[PDB]
């Protein structure tokens, strides 16, 4: 139906910060625009109501202002409690959209992952399948992408991931990604090898081990 | 003032139907032009409108969802239902109900959300995990915490002795609708020929414990 | 598209 994109998507700042984050409609919902901060483990809390209106409560450092199909939504100064994913909503239109979200996250020097990979246990072998996983520890910023190779075939479909909250002392996220194979065919390959591309990398990294060396 | 509390089922097997109750106080249903919507997230995901009903009992869906969806209203309960059927894991979500107010301008937004209730689609039982090693100046090892049900799993290193470097990962639903999830901590090499390093597992739902001893 | 119960 209606698009509204919202950018930038992923955004880092600092305590005392001016950012200011926008949502586009794909068509004009003159002011029915609505804005809400979501911290992790939270419901959407309303921010602006109609496009630029401050909803009562809401600290003053929150603003907005557009219409039509541009719409912004600036912080004078970031707090601690700011961190978190913004959305937009629209109300002009049925249905009503809500933008993809915006993430604000803490900045902090460019830190390249950690990077171990680790084979499947004999034990887990026999219960009929394979698990090697792969960790990206202590990294930042948040993008990474890891690439699994087994006897140098790029593998596709078969892992999945999970990435922690950014850390409260250190301000850095880290991944696990797991690989997982029945264990005939982790028995009839050689190499198992897990690349990492990551912004602190200047070329992506590789782990690797050899089944049964 | 207005609150809003969403309840029904945090687990539901796939093709079965999703019941969802609205409870909220601080307005009622009869009020001029308010609404009471709902709204869904999947885990790690952006907010996704599903519906949402008035006062005078117009109601609207996802046009995507819309012969899935049924939105009602009892206003004596001061309850609004949404029913969802042929649910799949797909839609494994956190569910929130929210306020809309009526004209009295400020219309344009969904002003008091409910607190949301994350209901999980699978077709598995409660299921214990298996725990498996995740081993070998900077070390890492760790436990794989795999094929359990239901949410959650708590994990600890050294019965708590041992927290910095630990990083517990969100699980991971699976294909086969059973959780995995690693726990790893980060030491110090020489540590690991005369430091130990056990990594406690409860998943309450199942009664499952597990004290597992990681080395090289 | 439509507009919503109070668009107008």
């Amino acid at each position: 139906a209606l698009q509204l994109t919202q950018s930038p998507s992923s955004l880092s700042a600092s305590v005392g910060d001016r950012i200011t984050i926008t949502c586009r409609a794909s068509q004009g919902v003159t002011s029915a625009l609505a804005w809400y901060r979501q911290k992790p483990g939270s419901p959407p809390q309303l921010l602006i109501y109609d496009a630029s209106s401050l909803e009562s409560g809401v600290p003053s450092r929150f603003s907005g202002s557009g219409s039509g199909t541009e719409f912004t939504l600036t912080i004078s100064t970031l707090r601690p409690e700011d961190f978190a994913t913004y959305y937009c909503q629209q109300l002009h239109f049925y249905p009503h959209t809500f933008g993809g979200g915006t993430r604000v996250d803490v900045r902090r020097t460019v830190a390249a992952p950690s990077v171990f990979i680790f084979p499947p246990s004999d034990e887990q072998l026999k219960s009929g399948t394979a698990s090697v996983v792969c960790l990206l520890n202590n990294f930042y910023p948040r993008e990474a992408k890891v690439q699994w190779k087994v006897d140098n075939a790029l593998q596709s479909g078969n892992s999945q991931e999970s990435v922690t909250e950014q850390d409260s002392k250190d301000s850095t996220y880290s991944l696990s990604s797991t690989l997982t194979l029945s264990k005939a065919d982790y028995e009839k390959h050689k190499v198992y090898e897990c690349e990492v591309t990551h912004q602190g990398l200047s070329s992506p990294v590789t782990k690797s081990f050899n089944r049964g060396e | 003032r207005i609150t809003l509390k969403e309840s029904g089922p945090p687990l539901v097997k796939p093709t079965q139907t999703l019941t969802l109750t609205c409870s909220f106080s601080g307005f009622s249903l009869s009020d001029f032009g308010v609404g009471v919507g709902w709204i869904r997230q999947p885990p790690g995901k952006a907010l996704e409108w599903l519906a949402i009903i008035y006062s005078d009992d117009d109601k609207r869906y996802s046009p995507s969802l819309n012969t899935r969806l049924t939105i009602t209203k009892d206003t004596s309960k001061n309850q609004v239902v949404l029913v969802m059927t042929r649910v799949s894991p797909v839609d494994t979500a956190t569910y929130f109900c929210a306020h809309r107010r009526g004209p009295t301008g400020p219309v344009n937004a969904m002003d008091v959300w409910g607190q949301g209730i994350t209901v999980t689609i699978s077709s598995t039982s409660t299921k214990g995990p298996s725990v498996f090693p995740l081993a070998p100046g900077t070390a890492a090892l760790g436990c794989l915490v795999k094929d359990y049900f239901p949410e959650p799993v708590t994990v600890s290193w050294n019965s708590g002795a041992l927290t910095s470097g630990v990083h517990t990962f969100p699980a991971v639903l699976q294909s086969s609708g059973l959780y995995s999830l690693s726990s790893v901590v980060t030491v110090p090499s020489s540590s690991l020929g005369t430091q130990t390093y056990t990594c406690n597992v409860n998943h309450k739902p199942s009664n499952t414990k597990v004290d597992k001893r990681v080395e090289p | 598209l439509e507009l919503d119960k109070w668009a107008s």
